[PDB]
């Protein structure tokens, strides 16, 4: 009766925005990225890849409610480096790592199949 | 209207204001046939 | 087709003025009570929007020159009451223009053809010009979807 | 440039199983790959059923539910198949769905097993997995009982419904000797060793590693049949990369908007 | 009533294994040996065939209305 549709966990409706950046004024060089229709799958990798950056002073993600589909990633960087640049670099490194992983997986699968 | 008889399972065409009774065996519990309207389920 | 106002009570009948300006004798069961539209708006001869309880003058028709209070309103006729008038206890009817101020989708089976509900079959319980309430055959819910995403089976 | 450089070692590869090891990566990356295995790998499964006749003892939604869980061979077709929502067709077309039909009547005095062999598709590529072991039993019919239905199978992933989950069992583990002490055993001698444990029989745990991090992850991905088990992993890596690419595109739009 | 298509816990196909399980039990297999011979290794899948009650056989004793 009050069952949400199964596509509501991953589909943006009309007028919904995929990612929104809001600079919080508590501390300098900090931003909050609100990503709609995402879950722990992207939040965890983005948080860890930001934690690999020495210029990132804080990297965290959270789901405010499991019944809603929304990820908040708080990124605070050093003053000579922006949180948006940190987020872009983290996504770029994740994409490069996943492409390398996919190519090496294809190579290893061809090695296992051939012998 | 077509009503399937309860025990002999034979279709009976009766009109309105007629008593419910089977033409063949006289059994008087009859069921409606399944509708011809388009029924669709998500396979979930 | 014809409405009226009771102008006199009797033991077994009524005297009722019709919309046309004539008082006829009808019985008690011969009429049914009409849900009064207290909020009807009409146009006079100079496009002033007249209403119930308004003080108006009649400048055309049989009762031209008379002044009364609007009681009941209809398509092109206005029902008035005037305490100076001895006829029908002051009851008379005039034209609205003789005065001066002083769905085909509901019940049809339907298929959502666009959006995230595409392929679902339902029945339109309630429809407007923009959106329609489609009671879905596949779930236990009635969704609200715009009619441009709907095709009729 | 802080990207990992992960390596892959395939230790086992059958028609329903890939056991592999990913080294030199992060725990978050490994877990996100494991989650995409279950929830974000698209396959083809039945999602639209109309039933012209159902005289069986099981009702119509029961039969539709059992039809949705039958896996269909989605190899090399789900990549070139559109989503129904993203398709420009009015109802259904070969660009977004595969049509199945079923028409079984039992006219013999023994029970008729309506199985997945009776599901007939117009696409020769997308067929029930058991039709390519016995067949998946849909319903049993008594004499005089009929099942006649028309289905459409669209593309989707396990985040929407579990019938689009391509995996049976995603075994995932790391640090098999508890060197990182991520779990703390009250009595370590009471605990059995794993398949990947590198300890002798007298030991129960590895010595504690204070500088260690999860750096080697063991997977056993078992396929339900819709995709080959290596195709699940390749499509999972591609799908995670695509999700990150779309997120980077929207992030670039949001950055340039400000 | 009828054997589930999927194991509830993991999603392994157990709907094509009920008749093979009954045939193996008719071949004087123990239930554990029958489950091992069917490839049901996780105990979540083994309880799907072990605990199944085939009520559709009892439902098929009643004559169809048609
Ligand atoms: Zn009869
Ligand atoms: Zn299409
Ligand atoms: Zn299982």
């Amino acid at each position: 009766m009050n069952a949400p549709p199964a596509f509501e966990s991953f589909l943006l409706f009309e007028g919904e925005k995929k990612i929104t950046i809001n600079k919080d004024t508590k501390v300098p060089n900090a931003c909050l990225f609100t990503i709609n229709k995402e879950d722990h799958t992207l939040g965890n990798i983005i948080k860890s890849q930001l934690l690999k950056d020495p210029q990132v002073l804080f990297a965290g993600y959270k789901v405010p409610h499991p019944l809603e589909h929304k990820i908040i990633i708080r990124v605070q960087t050093t003053p000579d480096y922006s949180p948006q640049e940190a987020f872009t670099n983290a996504i770029t490194d994740l994409i490069s790592e996943l492409s390398l992983l996919e190519e090496r997986f294809r190579v290893a699968i061809k090695d296992k199949q051939e012998g | 209207m077509i009503y399937i008889c309860g025990e002999c399972h034979t279709e009976n065409e009766i009109k309105s204001r007629d008593p419910i009774r089977c033409r063949e065996c006289g059994y008087r519990i009859m069921y409606k046939k399944r509708t011809k309207r388009l029924v669709v389920f998500d396979a979930r | 087709q014809t409405v009226g106002v009771i102008v006199r009570l009797e033991r077994e009948t009524f005297q009722v003025l019709n919309m046309y300006g004539k008082v006829v004798t009808v019985r008690h069961q011969a009429v049914t009570r009409k849900k009064d539209n207290r909020f009807a708006v009409a146009l006079d001869s100079e496009q002033n929007n007249i209403h119930v309880k308004d003080i108006v003058k009649v400048i055309d028709g049989p009762h031209s020159g008379r002044e009364g209070e609007i009681r009941h309103l209809f398509r092109s006729f206005a029902f008035l009451h005037c305490k100076k008038l001895v006829e029908n206890g002051g009851m008379f009817v005039c034209k609205t223009r003789h005065l001066v101020l002083a769905n085909e989708l509901i019940g049809q089976t339907v298929r959502i053809s666009q959006g995230p509900y595409k392929g679902y079959i339902g029945v339109v319980k309630d429809a407007t010009e923009s959106t329609a309430r489609v009671e879905l055959h596949s779930t236990c819910q009635t969704i609200s979807v715009d009619r441009q995403r709907l095709t009729t089976v | 440039p802080y990207a990992n450089q992960p390596t892959v070692r395939i230790t086992e590869l059958t028609d329903e199983n890939v056991k592999f090891i990913i080294e030199n990566t992060d725990l978050a990356v490994a877990n996100s790959i494991r989650r995409v295995f279950i929830a974000e790998v698209p396959i083809i499964a039945i999602d639209w059923v109309q039933i012209d006749a159902n005289s069986s003892v099981l009702h119509d939604e029961f039969i539709a539910h059992r039809l949705g869980l039958i896996p269909l061979t989605s190899d090399d077709i789900v990549d070139k198949l559109q989503y129904s929502r993203d398709c420009t067709c009015e109802e259904f077309c070969p660009e977004c769905s595969v049509e199945f039909t079923l028409d079984v009547r039992c006219n013999e005095d023994q029970t008729r097993h309506v199985t997945s062999r009776d599901l007939i598709s117009n696409s020769p590529r997308v067929i029930p997995v058991t039709s390519r072991q016995d067949d998946i039993l849909i319903v049993k019919l008594r004499k005089g009982q009929e099942l006649r239905l028309r289905a459409y199978a669209k593309k989707g992933f396990g985040k929407e419904h579990a019938k689009w989950n391509p995996t049976a069992g995603v075994a995932f583990e790391y640090d098999p000797d508890n060197a990182l002490r991520h779990t703390v055993y009250p009595k370590p001698e009471e605990w059995p060793k794993s398949e990947y444990s590198e300890l002798d029989e007298d030991e129960s745990q590895a010595p504690y590693d204070p500088n260690g991090k999860p750096e080697r992850f063991y997977y056993n991905v078992e396929s339900c049949g819709s995709l080959r088990p290596e195709t699940i992993v390749l499509s999972a890596l591609s799908g995670l990369k695509k999700k990150l690419s779309d997120l980077q595109t929207q992030l670039s739009h949001e950055i340039q908007s400000d | 009533m009828i054997i589930p298509v999927r194991c509830f816990t993991c999603g392994k196909i157990v709907g094509n294994k009920w008749e093979a399980y009954l045939g193996l039990l008719q071949a004087e297999y123990t239930e554990g040996d029958a489950l091992d011979a069917l490839g049901l290794k996780r105990y979540c899948c083994r309880r799907m065939l072990l605990a199944h009650v085939d009520l559709i056989e009892k439902l098929l004793n009643y004559a169809p209305l048609e």
